[PDB]
């Protein structure tokens, strides 16, 4: 395998949301999974999550699982599940956070997640070298170019720059954090 | 609508 319980159960998440897309239409399930876009909806505590587990387009599904697989992966099976778990929800919380403030609610997909991990793998590798996690030479050069499509909006939709700048933040900061620690 |  490659793939630890959480890895595996947000993937599966974010392709059932996707399903679920595609038959009802986007604003429908974004009626249900987006950060609340009505004062009536401020108690209702899953949106403040699930915003991150919908995906408008096939390319940004594909690209984000893969990235998540890949970083989602290495940090479960070297740090831990639990590890992995607070940066997702540190992440997809002040990311929808911070787009939510500078763009409105209308906002979803997993790259604050992402940005996050990959800014956490990078800079852990970099200072805590020998922890296990580190971002290859190669695969940094593709994630900084993926970075760079993004900050320009070099694809198709306009892009989330708020969750983008919070999630990437979070996973630098969190690595630093855990980098004090020996 | 904004994509994250
Ligand atoms: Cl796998
Ligand atoms: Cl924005
Ligand atoms: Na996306
Ligand atoms: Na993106």
């Amino acid at each position: 395998e490659r793939a630890g319980p959480v890895t595996w159960v947000m993937m599966i998440a974010c392709v059932v949301v996707f399903i679920a897309m595609q038959i009802l239409g986007d604003q429908e399930v974004m009626l249900w999974l987006a950060w609340p876009f009505d004062p009536t909806l401020k108690f209702e505590f899953w949106r403040y999550f699930t915003h991150a587990l919908m995906h408008f387009s096939l390319m940004h599904i594909l690209f984000n699982l893969l990235w998540w697989w890949y970083l989602g992966g290495a940090v479960e099976k070297r740090l831990g599940s639990g590890k992995l778990i607070v940066i997702t929800l540190i992440s997809a919380l002040l990311s929808g956070y911070v787009q939510q403030k500078f763009s409105g609610p209308w906002f979803g997909g997993l790259s604050g997640v992402v940005y996050a991990l990959m800014g956490y793998v990078w800079l852990r590798g970099e200072r805590d070298p020998q922890s296990g996690i580190y971002l290859q030479r190669g695969l940094i050069i593709f994630a900084l170019i993926w970075i760079v499509a993004g900050w320009f909006d070099l694809f198709g939709m306009s892009m989330a720059n708020g969750a983008h700048i919070a999630g990437l933040a979070v996973g630098l900061a969190m690595a630093f954090v855990d980098s004090l620690n020996a | 609508q904004y994509s994250a």
